């Protein structure tokens, strides 16, 4: 009887996506790490770990700001990367910046330090 | 172009002066240090 | 026992820290390090799941590697190595953390 | 560069000669012949020597240049699990002989941390580094070198 | 399926807990490295 009749139809099984946890709980978890970020920013204010006292003056000053301009810069730049910026964008604006950085930076810890 | 012979020399050539180049390298570092 | 070495280890500890702010800011820093690791352990023990393991991973990584680092940073300042003074090792310090905050961004997707 | 990091500058200018005309190595870097091993057996030297800047200065910035150019290796090529095995091996000998020193833990410590989440980055890699077995080596001696660096502080006060 | 055909992490609940510490401790290191060299010994 094979080979002549009408055969059964077939389905694929498929299976399963994995299981996301619940909104608040996810939301109370994010609101421990912020209370722990501001203990710890209030902790090290509060003891004198971070009393800026040697801060830079005269022309040392634009080189530290040209040290916290590259510093913060390529975690920028990072943060860029993290939301959709290509890889080969990421690194011709690294090179943009590392270049001028780099110097602006090598200066100011051998000029304060 | 070049032959199977010539770069067999050339190869040769290339070795053995190396070989004697670092042999004297050596002969100057060991003596005069 | 070892009270005797414990209270003397903390009155050692507190002369050091206190005659470095460094030393201090360094130290604050690393356990909260730890802190933080806690807590993401917590949170993958308690819902039971991993669903994104290489998030988690990350986000685990980037506080062991910060604190790694942190630490090696606090040996090179208490005691310096010999042909590295503080300026090189804080410079390469900083080095390393960029490149870890990088690779932890990429894996986390 | 490895060999005058363990002798000097002639030993590596006859190790270089030997290397650049030995068969063991011509066997497989040919012209024409375009395996993995074609760069792989430079990436693993220069990882090798940048480990060896690392371990015997302390540098944070030659563990740094290590762990990078083991990621190239690891991106290159299968035989990198080689190094992931090696490298931990020899700091595990120097703590057994009694040279422990904060050199070790910057070096050794920065390499595992780096490298480790670098080397995951490989989709053909994955995961493994923390579930296979001969990448569980490495990741015990990162424990280790944690219980001996604590206790050796503690070997300060007694 | 493409490397770029998954959902974002932004966009699954579970990762929002590690999102935020990789994000806390970013900002953490950058008030540490201007704490660091605006400090005194
Ligand atoms: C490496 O290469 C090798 C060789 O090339 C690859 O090996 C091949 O792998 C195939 C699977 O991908 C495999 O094919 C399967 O074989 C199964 C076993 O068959 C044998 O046993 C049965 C008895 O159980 C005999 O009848 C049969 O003749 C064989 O001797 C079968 O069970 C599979 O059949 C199912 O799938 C085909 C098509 O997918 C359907 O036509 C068939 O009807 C079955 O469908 C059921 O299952 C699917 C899900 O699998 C459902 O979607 C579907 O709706 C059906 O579900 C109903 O039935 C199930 C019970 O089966 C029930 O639980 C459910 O509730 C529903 O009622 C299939 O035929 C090859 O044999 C194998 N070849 C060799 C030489 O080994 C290997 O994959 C490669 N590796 C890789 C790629 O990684
Ligand atoms: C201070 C300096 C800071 C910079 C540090 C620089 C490097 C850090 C060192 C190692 C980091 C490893 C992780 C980065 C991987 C980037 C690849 C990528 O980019 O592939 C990605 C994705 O494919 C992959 O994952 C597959 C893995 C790729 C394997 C690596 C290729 C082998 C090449 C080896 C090196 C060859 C040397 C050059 C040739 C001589 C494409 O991204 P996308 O274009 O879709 O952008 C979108 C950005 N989303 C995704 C975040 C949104
Ligand atoms: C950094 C250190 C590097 C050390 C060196 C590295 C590698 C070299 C070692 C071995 C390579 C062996 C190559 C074999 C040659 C195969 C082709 C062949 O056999 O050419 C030969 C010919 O040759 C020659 O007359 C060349 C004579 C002199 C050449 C000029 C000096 C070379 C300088 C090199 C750099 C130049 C750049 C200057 C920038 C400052 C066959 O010509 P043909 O009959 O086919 O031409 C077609 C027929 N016409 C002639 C009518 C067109
Ligand atoms: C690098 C570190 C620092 C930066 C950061 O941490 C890691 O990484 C950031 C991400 O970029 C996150 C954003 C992604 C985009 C997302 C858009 C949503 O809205 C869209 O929703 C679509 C469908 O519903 C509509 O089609 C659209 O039109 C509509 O814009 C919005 O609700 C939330 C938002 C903005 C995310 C917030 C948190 C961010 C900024 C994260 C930061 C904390
Ligand atoms: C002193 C401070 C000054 C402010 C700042 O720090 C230093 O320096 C700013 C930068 O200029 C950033 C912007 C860059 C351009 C970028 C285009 C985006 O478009 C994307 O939208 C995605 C979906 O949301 C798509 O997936 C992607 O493909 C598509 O590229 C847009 O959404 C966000 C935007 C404007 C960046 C926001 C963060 C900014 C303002 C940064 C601040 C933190
Ligand atoms: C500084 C670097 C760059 C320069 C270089 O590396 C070191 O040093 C060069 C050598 O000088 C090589 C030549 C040697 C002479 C040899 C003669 C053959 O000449 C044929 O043609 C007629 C000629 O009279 C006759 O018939 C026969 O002698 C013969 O058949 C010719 O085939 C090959 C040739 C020219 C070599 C080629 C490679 C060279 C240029 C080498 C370069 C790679
Ligand atoms: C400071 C420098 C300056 C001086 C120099 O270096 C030091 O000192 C010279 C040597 O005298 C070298 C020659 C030796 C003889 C050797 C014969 C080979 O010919 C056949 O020898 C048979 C034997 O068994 C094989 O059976 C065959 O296979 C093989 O072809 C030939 O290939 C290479 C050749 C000529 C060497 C070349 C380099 C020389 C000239 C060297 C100079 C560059
Ligand atoms: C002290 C040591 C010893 C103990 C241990 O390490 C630390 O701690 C264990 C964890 O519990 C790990 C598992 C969690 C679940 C996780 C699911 C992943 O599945 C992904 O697979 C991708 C395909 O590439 C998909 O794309 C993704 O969607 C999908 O999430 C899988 O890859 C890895 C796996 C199984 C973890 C690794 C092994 C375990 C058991 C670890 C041990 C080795
Ligand atoms: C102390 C440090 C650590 C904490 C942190 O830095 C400072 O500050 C955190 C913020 O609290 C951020 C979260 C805000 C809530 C936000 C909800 C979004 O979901 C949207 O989704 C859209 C599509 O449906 C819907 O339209 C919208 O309504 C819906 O809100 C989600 O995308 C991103 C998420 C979870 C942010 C992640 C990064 C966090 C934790 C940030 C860290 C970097
Ligand atoms: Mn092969």
């Amino acid at each position: 009887v094979d080979k002549f009749g009408i055969k059964p139809e077939i389905h694929h099984i498929f299976h399963a996506e994995p299981k996301r946890v619940a909104k608040p709980i996810a939301v109370i978890f994010v609101l421990i790490i912020f209370i722990t970020i501001l203990s710890l920013i209030v902790t090290w204010l509060n003891s004198c770990a971070a009393a800026f006292n040697n801060i830079p003056t005269g022309v040392t000053a634009v080189y530290f700001l040209g040290f916290i301009a590259t510093i913060v810069g390529f975690e920028v730049i990072f943060a860029r990367y993290y939301l959709g910026t290509s890889i080969f964008e990421t690194l011709f604006s690294s090179l943009y910046l590392g270049a001028p950085g780099l110097l602006t930076s090598t200066k100011f810890l051998r000029s304060f330090g | 172009m070049i032959s199977d012979e010539q770069l067999n020399s050339l190869a040769i050539t290339f070795g053995i002066v190396m070989m004697t180049l670092i042999v004297i390298y050596h002969a100057v570092d060991s003596t005069m240090s | 026992d070892f009270q005797e070495t414990f209270k003397t280890s903390k009155r050692a500890y507190f002369a050091q820290i206190e005659k470095y702010p460094k030393l201090k800011l360094i130290d604050t820093f690393c356990f909260f390090l730890v802190l933080l690791g806690v807590i993401q352990c917590t949170f993958i023990i308690l819902i039971r799941d991993n669903f994104p393991f290489n998030a988690f991973l990350a986000g685990f990584i980037i506080c062991v590697g910060q604190f790694v680092l942190l630490m090696s940073l606090r040996l090179q300042l208490c005691n310096s190595f010999p042909g590295i003074s503080k300026n090189r090792a804080f410079a390469e310090f900083i080095v390393a953390s960029l490149i870890l905050h990088f690779v932890c961004l990429h894996f986390i997707n | 560069e490895f060999t005058k990091e363990i002798k000097d500058a002639s030993a590596g200018l006859l190790a270089a000669g030997f290397i650049a005309i030995v068969p063991g190595y011509i066997s497989r870097s040919v012209a024409g012949s375009y395996d993995n091993e074609a760069i792989a057996i430079t990436l693993l030297m220069v990882t090798f020597m940048f480990w060896i800047k690392a371990q015997k200065t302390g540098s944070i910035m030659h563990a740094t240049c290590a762990a990078l150019f083991y990621f190239y290796m690891v991106s290159a090529w299968g035989g990198y699990v080689f190094i992931t095995n090696l490298i931990p091996l020899h700091v595990f000998l120097l703590i057994l002989m009694g040279r422990y020193s904060s050199k070790l833990y910057s070096a050794y410590t920065t390499w595992y941390a780096i490298g480790t989440v670098a080397s995951m980055q490989i989709p053909f890699v994955g995961f493994l580094p923390i579930r296979s077995n001969d990448h569980m080596a490495a990741l015990g001696v990162f424990g280790l070198i944690q219980i001996v660096a604590f206790g050796d502080f503690v070997k300060g006060q007694i | 399926l493409a490397n770029d055909e998954y959902p974002r992490s932004w966009e699954i609940s579970n990762s929002w807990v590690y999102i935020s510490a990789i994000c806390g401790v970013i900002v953490a290191w950058i008030f540490f490295v201007v704490s660091f060299v605006t400090t005194s010994s």
